[PDB]
DNA sequence: CCATGTCAAGCACTGGCGGTGATACCG
DNA sequence: CGGTATCACCGCCAGTGCTTGACATGG
């Protein structure tokens, strides 16, 4: 019962660009949702809901999808990348 | 065999008795992922994913 | 099932560090529980929940309380900053497009 | 041919993230 | 009084465990 609701636009473009990604990249770099999942924490059904615009994506979850298929954030998720940015502003220590 | 059985503990029993089954460890026979399916009452693609589990748990430590 | 998890222990020493900050810098800053939940758009149990260990820090919310006093996460949390640093890699390597 | 194994998608279910808000208490 | 403390309460969804339908392949 109780369907889930659905994500934003955005972040349904965002899912169908990492999607893409995956299914463009996946032979050369010898992935499976499966094995993605794994190097990730979690299951294979986990990741396909994050590919299939199910599940919302998170700040940690895109950095890792990005490091594991060897894109940028960026190629997926701007926003993401931006909001990521904000973050890493907070640990610059700058000058006196 | 002992190193082995201790090493099959860090996983559910559930987890090792898949392997174990698989390999042929429990009553010699290399038990297809069906077989172990109707063992678990699953079937063959769940146990598929156990063990892949199973397998990467042990390969990790 | 607890609807609540317990805090590991660096969880709870970074919270005292953010708190420490807090209390040596409201002054300065003009700030209170209530008016850091208002910059942050919760409630003031939100944060006292956060600076008295109740909740854990996530990694936004380290960074807008760095951000709201002036210092950087790694001040409270290093191990929250290094997970800011990381997933900021993964913005930087690989592009394309 | 098809048993065996692999992959991806869908769904019922739940732990715990990430708070809320009176109200009573402190200096 | 301006601040803080916690009690005291929980919606909600990201991820799980399993299934199903499609498909690849050595024998
Ligand atoms: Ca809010």
């Amino acid at each position: 019962s109780t369907k889930k609701k659905p994500l934003t636009q955005e972040q349904l473009e965002d899912a169908r660009r990492l999607k893409a990604i995956y299914e463009k990249k996946k032979n050369e770099l010898g992935l499976s949702q499966e094995s993605v999942a794994d190097k990730m924490g979690m299951g294979q059904s986990g990741v396909g809901a994050l590919f299939n615009g199910i599940n919302a994506l998170n700040a940690y979850n895109a950095a890792l999808l990005a490091k594991i298929l060897k894109v940028s954030v960026e190629e997926f998720s701007p926003s993401i990348a931006r909001e990521i940015y904000e973050m890493y502003e907070a640990v610059h220590h700058h000058h006196h | 065999s002992e190193e082995l059985e201790k090493a099959l503990s860090k996983l559910s029993e559930r987890e090792a008795m898949v392997l174990k089954l698989r390999k042929g460890l429990i009553d010699g026979r290399e038990h297809t992922l069906e077989e172990v399916g109707a063992y678990f009452g699953v079937t063959r693609e769940r146990i598929r994913q156990i063990e892949n589990k199973a397998l990467r748990k042990l390969k990790y430590h």
